[PDB]
DNA sequence: TTTTTTCGATCGTATGTTGTAACTATCTC
DNA sequence: GAGATAGTTACAACATACGATCG
């Protein structure tokens, strides 16, 4: 299996085609632009028909299979596409996979669309068996720190002169949703044939759409941003997150980092972290959060946690917001009167 | 215990049988069917502790007394599998019977039969026999006026009543009232009782056309109907029934002969533009004048004439065209009288020919 | 189900009733886990099902008493929460109620048996009431529950109360050397803890409750003579945390008792655990952290899907705070 | 065998006990022709909401005539009680509470009654209906048709919107007193030729709680376990009745601070047996009896002669803020009762933190 | 045989709303000078009126005078609309209508024309408890209705309506009616109905009534019943006016005076006159409230218990506000002891007795 | 190199599958 | 040329999956 990133792509498919494609993934921008760039090469290598189908048990197979089988009456190289369920491949699907890897000729071209495999997932007969003539393509959102990166690059692809600055916005205020991103450059360079994307530009033409998860905002509460994590908290109230994921997310790290501490007295912390099982790019976070906060915080988060939850589910109420901003303010470097944490 | 089954005779009563069985069990032994047999017969019993059916088939090769259970579902599939026209040797070796189709050699798992609940012994308070062609026309012509869900759980059926040599049934929903009564020759106990909806509709599902005289045992609480080679037992509701000849208007004034036919296209035709959730009608009655007048939501109105026999005081009333409809195709006849006292009063439907069926209908105020 | 000798005289005394047809339609039995109220109830019942009772027994011959012990009798109703569930829903209620609308298959008696009335959520008991108020002929209510305080009060007042006390401490503690074989101290321990109830004594020796209950002891020891609380969460976090607290409890309260001078201690197996907490724990702060522990256990067992880990967590770093000198401790409110 | 709870319910206006207010308003609107089209029954438990509300259907639907006394003998009032009357739909609220079966009961109510002049709705337990269900109420109620009538009974008034309340008459019953109960209880025992003592119908009543069934529950309770018999001795052991001075030693033990005694007491009791709520209960009487006393030296009253003297040591000594003290916690303590391991555990959690209380 | 008050004194005119001038004379400048929207909304409590006005705007838009802010009342279409007869006045109860088939149902027939009037009034009602989809389908709808089409919608919680369907249309917020005219309109309708009545009767009712009018009438139907054809403040009192008693203000006088005796002797007055003992409970709590209000602002107390008014300022005159802040408390704490206690009269006693030992002047002798 | 949220009861919208009743077409009398 | 039997289409009822609000 010959294994990719989607600025790759266009190089391999000059160079040759393949006997299938495998797009995993997060981004729906990367996806869809590698599935458009194969689709163009196949059809300027002669694949006229183009068949798109999705896989749920509920759809049946045996039209695909006849397909796979049929021949077109005034056509050749046919095309087809399988969107994977987002949950992923369950046995029926993987033995359904299976019978159709066989059926798999020269002509039929097969691009499989869909999440990222776990490891269960990705460990599959079928999988194995087309890994010796499959070409994967590895499409993972980038990160805060690589978003600036790729907006440069992409500026640089559509002949566009982008300041420092503005990249900063545009990554602060679209980040995590490149496909805004792409499309707010289009944007601008419509409104301005020139070109030059001034920080004003770009400020009176940018809306907020970011997108974020749990973890991300237990990574700024660590790293002590005030301002990212009450942003972030603010965009996941706005998309309609039910708190209690955010909750459990955050007790696991409060625990660690209570327990952590309260044994640090004894044992170099690199043991504590080998018998811990951390990762080791958190190492560094973890020990920044230890060391700049004591005992005397951690012990509030804990109360303020559990009135928070106990309001949730006894009183059913809906000041958990209001709550969550407290806590996030308290485990950054703040005074918090500690009226509001009832102690 | 070898019992040899034609696939022809097997096929319809396994089926008769399985009916009643659903997909959801809820009991280990409920979705299994008893299978005894008794002298030169073989009975398959099934039930879901309130509804039972059992069917018997002859058995004329040599065999010996027994009972066990089956599942349904398994037993069904062998059936469906084996080829039309197959014989199947059925016999006990131990907790597990053995099907013997050809060559082929299948072990059923087999639950006690002492733990199925079946009734025992039966205690008749009254029994009788008719012809299927009276109960079914009694069926027919009392059952559109049950209720389907109310409150009043006592309205929810049909009201059997046996009185000297008179079978009655009486069917209410509250707003209509349909009687019908039937000689049946045998003098009987006065007695009454109530079938819920799932007993009335499984009986005339099972009945067919004429053939053979069912005869019906109603007894404390439960009523058993033998047809042919069918035997179905239900219970009863026993919640007692409002007195029908109580809601039945006393001395009405006003008496109305019209043509069936006639009557039934009027309305048909008045329904048309009728109030789709009410369908409401207006009836005023002269003398030798019907009019018929139906309003629309959408302020569309029609207007009908017709001539009757009528020689009583100019009078208004409203009411449901849906049920005048209903209780003019089931009664079918040629000759309909009407019998009406006020305005805000309830409404007799009759035969002219004759009195053996009577129905009431209350007027919507409005 | 097991059918304990003292539950003899009591149901010699409600049979009799049902005897004479005076029985109430709605009964409700008093009586704490391990007492054998369901033994109870099981029997009443198969003396109504059955057909030809044989005076105070069922004759365990007639097609009833053959259906009752196959467990399919059609006229046999029970309500009890479903598998994994911890609560009675509304449709199970509902479908009884209708059900009831209809007359026994076998022309007997109805018979309607709620597990735990305790369970019931306000709706089901709502829709039970009018059901309980006016029954049909020949039907039959029997409810159990531990505390009939916490049940609805129009609930409660339409049924007959029947309650029933443990033998005297002598009679237990010879039932339980007889079943069990363990030290007197830790049999009279067992039975102190059950509240006098045999029943639960013998579930305890039965399983590995008294281990964990050993553990939890040897954690405790350990820490009370430093202020490391923490590490009892690891004894504590677990399926069975309201009984772990009430051990616990009960280990403070005879702590208390010990300081005011008194005789009698619900712990007669761990003394010098209790004179240890004496000592180093004064009045006022045993009194706090018994009520803390008590609050918690009641929010464990009230509120439904509550984190464990949290909430122990929660209480086992504010008691090491109180622990601390210049700290207020609470007040009880109302 | 009907219980008495189910076999004595009224069948008239004149075998009410109480609510005389009620009963009043309803005859005089009844003979002045100014009937209402919504009725809304508020009161606590067991104080004959559903009883009122039928014998007002039944003289609605009376054949002789809209009158304030049913005859109880024509054939409508005979299906009345026995309860297979079509023109009354009595409805559960309980198990029926979706808005479908609500829309299609309001889409009956244009067709005339069948048999009688009003068609009685008669809506029992009706707080335990969804909000949908009031809102499509809400129209109906406000201009029903003429022959419609709605009678609604809850125990719970303030969980209905406001709307609802406002579109009915309200009727609050009042809770019974204790003579009133023991009246009632003397008259059916007296009917059903049982023997009894006026000290086990006043002990019934007062543990009555203002609530008739709950009475006749007990009473039904002594006769199965009183070998048919109301005696003073089988409703002291059923009810618990404390009798000696228990609850007199035990609140002196408090005062002292004797934390050896008090737990020997509890632990007496407990041996032979004892109610704890009772013994709460009547700790708290002593309490508020000393207390009065220290207000004036003559509210002791001659009924506790017998330890008058002792009462009397505690009022010259115990600072009256004390005894307030002393009679919250005890109060706390009553109300924490059932939320806890054990009845013991709680009632000794109680005495030791009185005993903790010493201020001085 | 006769008909309820509320359905009886039904405004059949503009000049017979109590209250609600500023909508009234919106809609009255809106008719007289032409500018007719097509999108009414309705707000307030209950009773206030919304589906009187409502009514009337159909009837002054549906007449065959023409367009006047005066309906006559008269002509056959007011006579049809006020006995809900008109073919041109569509109520629909969303409360039962909330499926979007409904919905839908009514927009497909929205286009055809009046049969009679000049206009198709859709009156609405309940409008809050319709689902989502229905406030979507009928959003286009009300921003290009035909010209002949009007929508009128009343609700109770406009807070829980889509914030579109609230920009699309004219919002009228009714408030709830004052004591004065709450009795004004009592006095009104029982002069035209013929039955004796006392001011007292008539100012207690509108006290109970709390701005809702319908209330007012039926209490007022209560009072008749009670009263055997007579409004009498004896009869009032029996069912509403239980409470607000010279007992309540003595009993506060006392405890303040730290009479012990008085206390006792008019606590065992109230229990010979069979008192309820959580209203006297609610009226000391009150009485105390209303002496802090009168210690904060002096035009607090209003003409209602002007009776007791001297009375009440004397009381704010000497008594701290301290002392009367503990006496609220303790009044307050003694009300939630008041269900677990072992009776309703023990409670309230000892509730006085905690009030008096506790007094912040002269405290009951200690023991020596 | 990877991590999965409270629960019960009630209301509303849209799609797919099975059974029964009503209406139409064809063959034999 | 008409009636009876068999086949096709339409309507009503039931079952499954997903989303939202309040206690
Ligand atoms: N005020 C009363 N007068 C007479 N009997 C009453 C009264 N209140 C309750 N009961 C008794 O209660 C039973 C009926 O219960 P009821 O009180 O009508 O239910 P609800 O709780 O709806 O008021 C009857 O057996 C009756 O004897
Ligand atoms: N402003 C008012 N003037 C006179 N009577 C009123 C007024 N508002 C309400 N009412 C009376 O209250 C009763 C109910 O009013 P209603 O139409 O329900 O108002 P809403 O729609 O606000 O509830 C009416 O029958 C009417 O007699
Ligand atoms: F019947 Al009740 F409270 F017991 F209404
Ligand atoms: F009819 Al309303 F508030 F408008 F009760
Ligand atoms: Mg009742
Ligand atoms: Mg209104
Ligand atoms: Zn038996
Ligand atoms: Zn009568
Ligand atoms: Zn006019």
């Amino acid at each position: 299996m010959i294994r990719l990133y989607p600025e790759q792509l266009r190089a391999q498919l000059n160079e040759g085609l393949r006997a299938a494609y495998l797009l995993l993934g997060n981004d729906p921008l990367l996806l869809q632009e590698s599935q458009d760039a194969v689709r163009q090469v196949a059809a300027a290598q002669g694949f006229e028909e183009h068949h798109t189908f999705s896989i749920d048990p509920n759809t049946d197979w045996n039209a695909i299979f006849s397909l796979c089988q049929a021949m077109s009456l005034f056509a050749s190289r046919q095309t087809l596409l399988l969107l994977l369920p987002e949950n992923g491949p369950n046995a029926a699907i993987n033995e359904q996979l299976l019978t159709l890897t066989g059926l798999l000729h020269d002509d039929l071209l097969l691009i499989v669309r869909g999440n990222k495999l776990s490891k269960a997932q990705e460990n599959a007969a079928w999988f194995t068996a087309l890994a010796n003539r499959s070409v994967q393509v590895t499409c993972q959102t980038p990160e805060q720190a690589q978003l600036p990166r790729w907006v440069a690059a992409r500026a640089k692809q559509l002949n566009l002169e982008l300041d420092d600055a503005a990249n900063q916005v545009l990554c602060y205020c679209y980040e995590g949703n490149l496909l805004a991103l792409a499309q707010a450059l289009e944007r601008l360079s419509l409104l301005w044939p020139d070109g030059k994307l001034t920080l004003p530009r770009v400020e009176q033409a940018v809306n907020d759409a970011a997108h974020f998860t749990p973890f991300h905002w237990v990574d700024a509460l660590l790293m002590g941003k005030s301002k990212r994590a009450l942003h972030i908290l603010q965009q996941l109230r706005l998309e309609g997150s039910e708190p209690v994921i955010l909750l459990r997310t955050l007790q696991r790290e409060l625990l660690l980092l209570v327990n952590l501490k309260r044994q640090s007295a004894h044992t170099p912390l690199r043991a504590l972290f080998d018998k811990h099982r951390v990762w080791q790019n958190r190492r560094g976070m973890m020990g920044e959060a230890l060391n700049r906060l004591s005992q005397t915080q951690l012990r509030q988060a804990v109360q303020l946690l559990t009135r928070t939850e106990l309001t949730l589910k006894q009183d059913y109420g809906q000041s958990v917001w209001a709550e969550l901003e407290g806590l996030s303010l308290l485990l950054c470097h703040k005074p918090l009167a500690d009226v509001f944490i009832d102690g | 215990m070898k019992f040899t089954v034609e696939r022809e005779h097997l096929l319809k009563p396994l089926q008769q049988v399985s009916g009643p069985l659903g997909g959801r069990p809820t009991l280990p032994i409920l979705g299994n069917l008893l299978l005894q047999v008794a002298d030169g017969t073989l009975s398959l019993t099934g039930t879901d502790l309130e509804m039972e059916m059992v069917a018997r088939v002859a058995l004329v090769q040599p065999h010996e007394p027994g009972a066990t259970t089956v599942p349904a579902r398994k037993f069904f599939d062998i059936c469906r599998g084996l080829p039309e026209g197959a014989e199947i040797a059925v016999q006990l070796e131990g907790e597990r019977m053995l099907v013997r189709s050809g060559r082929s050699r299948f072990s059923l798992s087999t639950l006690p039969a002492a733990d199925f609940p079946n009734l025992d012994d039966w205690q008749s308070e009254v029994e009788f026999t008719l012809p299927q062609a009276t109960m079914k026309r009694l069926i027919e012509a009392t059952q559109f006026s049950m209720a389907h869900q109310d409150v009043r759980y006592y309205l929810n059926g049909m009201l059997f009543e046996t009185e000297g040599e008179e079978l009655r049934t009486v069917a209410t929903d509250g707003h209509r009232l349909a009687v019908c009564s039937m000689p049946i020759g045998q003098s009987l106990p006065s007695h009454s009782v109530i079938v819920p909806r799932k007993g009335v509709i499984e009986l005339m599902r099972m009945l067919d056309g004429g053939d053979n005289p069912l005869r019906v045992q109603i007894g404390s609480n439960n009523i058993r109907a033998h047809v042919g080679d069918f035997i179905f037992t239900s219970k009863l509701v026993d919640g007692r029934f409002p007195d029908y000849r109580r809601v039945l208007p006393k001395n009405p004034d006003k008496h109305l002969e019209a043509g069936c036919d006639l009557l039934k296209q009027a309305f048909a035709r008045a329904a048309i533009l009728s109030n789709e959730k009410f369908r409401g009608v207006r009836l005023y009655v002269s003398e030798n004048q019907l009019k018929i007048t139906a309003n629309n939501p959408e302020q569309e109105e029609a207007e009908e004439i017709l001539d009757v026999t009528y020689s009583g005081a100019e009078m208004e009333i409203g009411f449901n065209v849906s049920y005048v409809l209903d209780v003019l195709n089931a009664l079918k006849c040629e000759n309909v009288r009407m019998m009406l006292t006020d305005s805000v009063s309830s409404v007799q439907i009759e035969d002219a020919a004759s009195q053996s069926a009577a129905y009431v209908v209350m007027p919507m105020r409005l | 189900m097991r059918w304990y000798p003292w539950l003899r005289p009591d149901f010699e005394k409600l049979v009799a009733s049902y005897q004479a047809g005076r029985g109430h339609h709605a009964l409700l039995i008093q009586a704490l886990p391990g007492m054998g109220d369901d033994a109870l109830i099981y029997a009443l019942s198969r003396y109504l099902l059955c057909q030809q009772p044989q005076g105070h027994k069922s004759c365990g011959h007639c097609r009833g008493c053959q259906l009752m012990q196959a467990g399919t009798h059609p006229d046999y109703y029970t309500l009890a929460p479903e598998k994994g569930k911890n609560t009675l829903g509304v449709d199970a209620v509902r479908e009884v109620t209708e059900k009831l609308n209809e007359h026994a298959r076998l022309g007997g008696a109805k018979v309607v048996w709620v597990t735990d009335a305790a369970l019931l959520t306000d709706a089901a008991a709502n829709a039970l009431l009018k059901t309980l108020e006016e029954p049909p002929a020949e039907t039959w209510f029997f409810l159990a529950t531990r505390e009939p305080e916490r049940l609805l009060a129009t609930l409660r007042s339409r049924c007959r109360l029947h309650y029933l006390a443990p033998p005297p401490e002598q009679y237990a503690v010879t039932w339980l050397s007889r079943e069990v074989t363990m030290s007197q101290d830790a049999l009279l321990a067992a039975l102190r803890l059950s509240a006098g109830s045999p029943g639960a004594a013998l579930a305890l020796f039965q399983g590995d409750n008294w281990q964990a209950r050993e553990t939890l002891c040897q954690a405790l020891a350990y820490s009370v003579p430093s202020g490391d609380w923490y590490s009892l969460l690891a004894a504590l976090n677990h399926e069975q945390a309201p009984a772990r607290l009430h051990w616990l409890a009960t280990l403070l309260m005879d702590a208390l008792k010990r300081h005011h001078g008194a005789a009698q201690v619900t712990n007669v197996d761990v003394p010098g655990l209790v004179a240890e907490l004496a000592n180093h724990l004064s009045p006022s702060r045993l009194q706090a952290i018994l009520g803390d522990v008590c609050h918690i256990r009641e929010q464990l067992m009230s509120v439904t899907g509550i984190n464990r880990e949290l909430l122990i967590t929660d209480l086992l770093l504010r008691i090491e705070h109180y622990l601390q000198p210049g700290v207020v401790l609470p007040v009880p409110h109302l | 065998y009907q219980v008495l709870a189910r076999k004595w319910r009224p069948q008239t206006f004149a075998d009410v006990v109480g609510q005389e207010h009620v009963l009043t308003a309803l005859a005089n609107g009844l003979s002045l022709g100014r009937i209402h089209h919504a009725y809304l029954f508020s009161g606590t438990r067991g104080v004959g909401k559903t009883s009122i509300a039928r014998l007002l259907a039944k003289g609605l639907n009376c054949e002789t005539g809209i009158t304030a006394t049913p005859c109880g003998v024509c054939d409508n009032c005979r299906e009345i009680e026995q309860g297979r009357f079509v023109d009354l739909i009595e409805i559960d609220a309980a198990s029926r509470t979706k808005v479908e079966d609500t829309r299609d009961l309001l889409d009956n109510v244009q067709y005339a009654p069948a048999r009688g002049r009003f068609k009685v709705y008669l809506i029992d337990e009706v707080h335990m209906l969804s909000r949908h269900s009031f809102n499509a109420l809400l129209k109906t109620l406000e201009e029903p048709p003429e022959h419609v009538k709605f009678l609604l009974a809850t125990t719970d008034p303030q969980k209905l919107p406001v709307t609802i309340l406002s579109r009915c008459l309200q009727f609050h019953l009042k809770a019974l007193d204790v003579e009133q109960i023991r009246h009632q209880l003397e008259h059916i025992l007296n009917e059903e030729h049982i023997a009894h003592e006026p000290r086990a119908l006043q002990l019934l009543a007062r543990a009555a709680e203002g609530s008739l069934r709950d009475a006749l529950s007990l009473t039904d309770q002594a006769i199965a376990s009183g070998d048919g018999q109301v005696s003073t001795q089988a409703v002291s052991a059923m009810l618990g009745t404390l009798d000696d001075d228990q609850a007199l030693s035990l609140v002196e033990a408090m005062v002292e601070a004797n934390g050896e005694r008090v737990m020997a007491l509890i632990n007496e009791a407990a041996a032979r047996g004892i109610e704890w709520e009772a013994l709460l209960v009547e700790m708290l009487g002593l309490l508020h009896r000393i207390a009065m006393v220290q207000l004036s030296p003559a509210a002791l009253g001659n009924d506790m002669a017998a330890i008058e003297l002792r009462m009397r040591e505690l009022a010259r000594t115990i600072p009256p803020t004390d005894i307030q003290l002393y009679y919250q916690t005890l109060l706390i303590g009553r109300k924490e009762l059932p939320y806890a391991p054990d009845r013991r555990m709680g009632v000794e959690m109680t005495l030791l933190r009185a005993l903790a209380f010493h201020p001085r």
